[PDB]
RNA sequence: GGCCAGCAUCAGUUUUGGUGGCAGGAUAAAUCCAUAGGAAUGUAGCUUGCCUCGGUAAGUAUUAUAGCCUGUG
RNA sequence: AGAACUGGCGAUGCGGGAUGAACCGAACGUAGAGUUAAGGUGCCGGAAUACACGCUCAUCAGACACCACAAAAGGUGUUAGUUCAUCUAGACAGCCGGACGGUGGCCAUGGAAGUCGGAAUCCGCUAAGGAGUGUGUAACAACUCACCGGCCGAAUGAACUA
RNA sequence: GCAGUCAAGCGUUCAUAGCGACAUUGCUUUUUGAUUCUUCGAUGUCGGCUCUUCCUAUCAUACCGAAGCAGAAUUCGGUAA
RNA sequence: UUUGCUCCACACAAUAUAGAUGGAUACGAAUAAGGCGUCCUUGUGGCGUCGCUGAACCAUAGCAGGCUAGCAACGGUGCACUUGGCGGAAAGGCCUUGGGUGCUUGCUGGCGAAUUGCAAUGUCAUUUUGCGUGGGGAUAAAUCAUUUGUAUACGACUUAGA
């Protein structure tokens, strides 16, 4: 029906800057830069009191109007990825096969192998994104930790980990056998 | 009004802008594009990408040497849309085809020489704001062109040295303005816009 | 540290933004947005122009960057009030869009004599940049 | 596509290269190559002018080799000269490197060893024409089929009313050009080493 | 089916020796022309009473103007319409002008949005919103907001040349 | 004195502009002017509460330091 | 295949439907000029890439009567509407707090307390707490939903119509 | 001949894992009819052999999804000629 | 094979044309954004300005454009040379140095035009070939026949022979 304004904000936090050129976004924080292209969107940007900035659609379509809210999640998944950090958390399962994991290096590109899952010969090999820092966990058994500053970097590594061990021709309700997702949080404590 | 046009195909529709073309070479006027990979269709990659492969698979069943001919350069895939626009059958019609001449990047001479576009052809001004479109580089390549990164690599080189003979003349123009400026408060200078000059 | 994101100013459409007519029988004149219809049409009023005022359509006018202030629904004889008030006819014509404008009704009214004297003012004043051109 | 931009000649050529460019080398004068061979002649700024060319452009270098059948048991007595694409780094080199082989010769230890796999260009025996049954692979008739049974039944349907282009039909069989890949080299030999 | 017009119809239902001065009923046609204005006011009156052209005269017909052409309100019209498969009713809200330009634009979004032709389209009544909030439809609402300012992102203004010198620009 | 044309003044057919004088409607309706009444997408003022000496924020207030609507003439 | 009325083809070219004996327009001496029919005006192709309001994105869109095919049934695709319900006495969604007292109810018996299962649905406190929505314990425990509130700020829920 | 819709019921309980009555909507021209438009101053008639190509309504192989799929073996479905 | 062949300056001829009659006047990129100018801590920077079409810009006055006299400038422009550099995607073009020479409407003059008789494109291109003058350069092959068999119906292919 052709909304004829509607407009969303996004709250920045102190030590952070954010620049954007026509629809560049470029967040520098603490921890880091981060730099998006968001030129298939179409919206307008506008800075207000140097602690708030706004973003606005004029005349857009109901799925055009969809577009709006994703970006202000975006921008604030940069904003706290960039100050408090994103921190995934999985666990190893396995029935009769501990599975290996250990971290290698081939042509300089730090790989994850994955050793004796469901007692296969084959080594598979995950590559680490760059950004992304892969250590093993303390006091915790079969724990890995993906931690680093852009959620859809971290993510994506960590989706590769979860569909790299997949089960074929047999019950998964049976074989529970994978690595899974446990808990998906920030670098930085007390939050 | 000009011997020979030179459009630049970056950022037009490969149909609107055939039909432009088409229309003027049968009214006798050269016509010369360049710039053919940066043409732009509208629809998803997708589409037309499906689109090609129907007419990929068209072709005479006794014999594939003599049917329909699918040329995979953007530059020929914007001449048969151009060359369907036309009456190529007839001596009129092949006599307007050799007034065109079209090519990827941006070859010599034509390089040193200007180049215009149609402003009812750019895909900025006829399609809406959200609309998906094709780059027909991107789906030239996906059906068999193999020049892609040698038009690119070309086109990278003519850039550089455009861009220094922009500065040059970008320097001369702004001492040409400060003569022009200087040339003002005088008597033929308030003369000349009393005239509307 | 700065938090710049650029700004990119634009003529919106509301009431007391001066319009100019390019397309029907006014053709050039100056009209203010009385009150905003929907989303492509619009109330104009031209008093000072001579433009009556009617519902026209967004597509038939362009914005000019002058703005007054100007009460939503305000009358004829309210709008030709606060049009002189606000000097928008003074503050248009110091404009370079209008001095564009006015420069090319000037030189379609040149005559056959005109035209002619215009070539050899050229060719005097070439003579000066030429020189000066060539010294520096 | 590729285009070569340039070609240069050695200063000398034998006469097994010179008479690959007649057809009648007992009546010919034999006037090959010797306007260019004055290009050496000067100081060498008409080789050197070529070789700068190819330096600055053209980003694939390829070198002239001619076989040396003089001391091939055939009776041919002409060379067969054919282009070989050079691997290796820094575009310069390839054309020092060609330069300073000019009229030098290059044995095959210097190209292929032993155990590696590489691939035979060649063209096949020829035949002449051939019948389908063997140029093809078809099934022979019948002894009862009358007017011949080495041939094909069926060479079509009615409906497309043409010959197909994939139907097995006769004709040249032989001289063919082909490349079999995956072919082990088991021995480099020397023919000085007895 | 074109630039409508506003006019008033009155029917006389022609007078018997029995029954002499009849009632005069009146309608409000949104027409054309005064020709289509008085085939569409026997159309109702067929509808409506015992009363058809043969006989009934035309007493007078008027063309309405706008009281006030010339200032924008809100109109609320109820309209009953065929589809396809059966006859529905609908309340719709059109900001415009004047009540002409306003029914002249329900014929249009009419046609657009629900594919019904002027002959399947009966105006049971245009009536003008007085107050403010009384307006139900949200794509009304909007253009009733204090201090409303809209830009428009996009420009493509139209060309007269098959070929320019520069690339056009869309700021606004 | 043929043949081929140009221009002018005409006639027949027709096409495309400029412009004048009138007649009708609610003797157009409006705008405009005068008067009365009214409302908020509530103007000035007043008051309240936050605040980088002022800008906002919600209550009051029907023309005031903005205006609008409706009726009548 | 067989009848009724009328118009056509056959006996009929012409403009249109790309193409066609019947359809639309219109019927024909030889020419000129003007205007139209039906049909069209992105290019082929003579004529506006006219104007105006909307609708549609289709990983087999659609594009014009005769006409050269598509249905029942479906879609939190999108648009418009109908009816009912919550509603200025703060909804929807989310987070957070309580989620019980009489009482392990009357039953059954290796054992069953809100939750294997059969038959019952009341009382107190009140803002609300169902002899209980799912997880679980041999059985309790623990957790949670119904239900009512804390804060956050205006439209929202359901069934249908095309 | 092939494919949907609805879901009474079967399926240890559980309609829709799998099926699925009573009804109803279609598709295909590989069956057989119906028709008599083309051919009776002739289009050589069944089957097999031989050989090419195409269709998908997929038997196998590739990759997946579902199950009253533990493994094994099967079943159903999808992309697919 | 009767002084032939090729190239440049020129002269006379014919032949040919999808159509010269002021100038095809060179950043790139974005379009819910940029161009230009300027400042600055050189940045995704500050400030100013511009667009809303090339409706521009450059060029343009003289017998299709004469003959001459000066003034003010030390420029503008054409041509033949010359210096240096760049350009390979189809470069075959672009930039630049030095002087020579011609014109100059930047300004002020003096003569000449008619009769082509009231309009009749009023000839102003380059394309190839031919032919003569004379200024340089160059001094071969292929095929048939014979022969070979890595080839082959015949042609073709592969070889050989002063």
């Amino acid at each position: 029906m052709k909304y004829i304004q509607t407009e969303q904000q996004i709250e920045v936090p102190e030590g952070v800057t954010v620049s954007i050129k026509s629809r560049i976004v470029k967040v520098v924080g603490p921890r880091g830069t981060l730099t998006k292209n968001l030129k298939h969107i179409d919206v307008t940007f506008t800075k207000v009191n140097n602690q708030l900035i706004k973003v606005a659609v004029h005349n857009g379509g109901r799925k055009h109007v969809a577009a709006l809210r994703t970006v202000k999640s975006l921008v604030d998944n940069m904003i706290t990825g960039v100050t408090k950090g994103y921190k995934y958390k999985m666990r190893y399962v396995y029935a009769h096969f501990p599975i290996n994991v250990n971290i290698v290096e081939k042509d300089g590109a730090k790989f994850i192998e994955v050793r004796n899952f469901l007692g296969d010969k084959k080594i598979r090999n995950v590559p680490v994104r760059d950004g992304v820092t892969i250590e093993f966990s303390t006091n915790v058994k079969d724990e890995i930790v993906l931690s680093g500053n852009s959620v859809e970097d971290v993510s994506q590594n960590a989706a590769d980990l979860q569909q790299i061990c997949r089960v074929r021709n047999k019950d998964i309700r049976k074989f529970l056998d994978g690595i899974y997702v446990s808990h998906k949080g920030f670098i930085t404590e007390d939050l | 009004v000009e011997p020979v046009v030179v459009i630049d195909g970056k950022g037009h529709l490969v149909g609107r802008l055939a039909s432009v073309v088409a229309k003027q070479l049968l009214n006798g006027q050269k016509i010369v594009v360049v710039r053919a990979e940066e043409l732009n269709i509208s629809g998803e990659f997708f589409r037309n990408k499906l689109k090609y492969h129907d007419f990929l698979r068209k072709a005479t069943a006794f014999n594939k040497t003599r049917g329909p001919f699918h040329f995979r350069a953007p530059s020929r895939i914007f001449y048969k849309a151009l060359r369907g626009m036309v009456s190529h059958k007839t001596a009129r019609g092949k006599a307007a085809l050799e007034r065109l001449k079209v090519f990827e990047g941006i070859p010599p001479p034509y390089d040193k020489k200007k180049r215009v576009v149609v402003p009812q052809a750019l895909r900025v001004l006829r399609l809406k704001p959200g609309r998906k479109y094709t780059t027909l580089g991107k789906l030239s390549t996906s059906v068999g062109w193999k020049y892609e990164d040698v038009v690119a690599k070309l086109e990278a080189k003519r850039k550089v040295s455009s861009a220094e003979y922009y500065a040059k003349k970008r320097a001369f123009t702004k001492k040409v303005a400060s003569a022009n400026a200087t040339a003002a408060e005088s008597d033929v200078a308030k003369q000349l816009a009393a005239l509307g000059y | 540290t700065d938090s710049i994101v650029k700004a990119s100013n634009w003529r919106l459409v509301e009431v007391g933004r001066v319009v100019l007519i390019k397309k029907g029988q006014s053709a050039g004149k100056l009209a203010a947005i009385v009150e905003i219809i929907d989303q492509k049409k619009v109330l104009i009023d031209g008093p000072k122009a001579g433009v009556p005022r009617q519902a026209i359509n967004l597509g038939q006018v362009v914005l000019t960057p002058l703005t007054f202030a100007l009460p939503r629904g305000a009358r004829t004889a309210t709008v030709s009030k606060k049009w002189a008030a606000a000097a928008v006819c003074e503050k248009w014509a110091a404009s370079s869009w209008a001095k564009k404008i006015a420069q090319r009704e000037r030189r379609a009214a040149l005559t056959d004599f005109e035209r002619f004297q215009v070539m050899v003012l050229r060719k005097q004043k070439r003579y000066t940049v030429k020189k000066a051109l060539a010294k520096a | 596509g590729l285009r070569s931009l340039t070609t240069v000649w050695a200063e000398h050529l034998s006469d097994e290269v010179k008479r690959r460019f007649y057809k009648n080398w007992y009546k010919s004068k034999k006037k090959a190559f010797t306007k260019y061979s004055a290009k050496y002649a000067q100081d060498g700024a008409g080789i050197e002018r070529e070789l700068a060319r190819i330096k600055k452009y053209a980003s694939v270098v390829r070198v002239l080799v001619h076989t040396q059948i003089r001391k091939t048991p055939l009776a041919q007595k002409k060379a067969h000269l054919a282009e070989i694409q050079l691997n290796g780094g820094s575009i310069s080199e390839k054309v020092d490197w060609a330069r300073e082989h000019f009229e030098k010769t290059v044995a095959v230890d210097s190209v292929f060893e032993q155990n590696e796999m590489i691939d035979a260009i060649a063209v096949t025996k020829g035949h002449g024409f051939e019948g389908v049954t063997h140029r093809w692979g078809t099934k022979k008739l019948p002894r009862k089929t009358h007017r011949g049974l080495r041939k094909v039944a069926c060479i079509g349907a009615w409906h497309p009313a043409h010959v197909m282009w994939s139907v097995a039909r006769a004709g040249q069989r032989g001289y063919h050009s082909r490349t079999s890949i995956n072919h082990k080299i088991y021995r480099v030999g020397k023919g000085d080493d007895e | 089916m074109a630039h409508f017009k506003e006019y008033q119809v009155i029917g006389r239902r022609l007078p018997t020796e029995s029954v002499p001065e009849p009632k005069l009923f009146r309608m409000r046609i949104f027409a054309s022309n005064e020709v289509i204005a008085k085939s569409r006011y026997w159309y109702f009156l067929q509808k409506l009473h015992k009363v058809k052209k043969a006989s009934g005269e035309i007493v007078s017909i008027n063309q309405i103007n706008e009281a006030h052409p010339t200032k924008v309100k809100n109109f609320g019209v109820w309209v009953r319409y065929d589809s396809r498969s059966g006859t529905h009713n609908m309340y719709k809200e059109i900001r415009d002008v004047s009540r002409v330009a306003a029914v002249e634009t329900l014929y249009q979004d009419m046609a657009a949005r629900h594919r019904a032709r002027f002959r399947s389209i009966h105006i049971l009544k245009v009536a003008e919103i007085e107050k403010t909030a009384d307006v139900k439809r949200q794509y009304v609402k909007q253009f009733l907001t204090k201090d409303l300012k809209f830009p428009l992102p996009h420009r493509v203004q139209k060309s007269t040349k098959t070929f320019s010198y520069k690339r056009p620009s869309t700021f606004y």
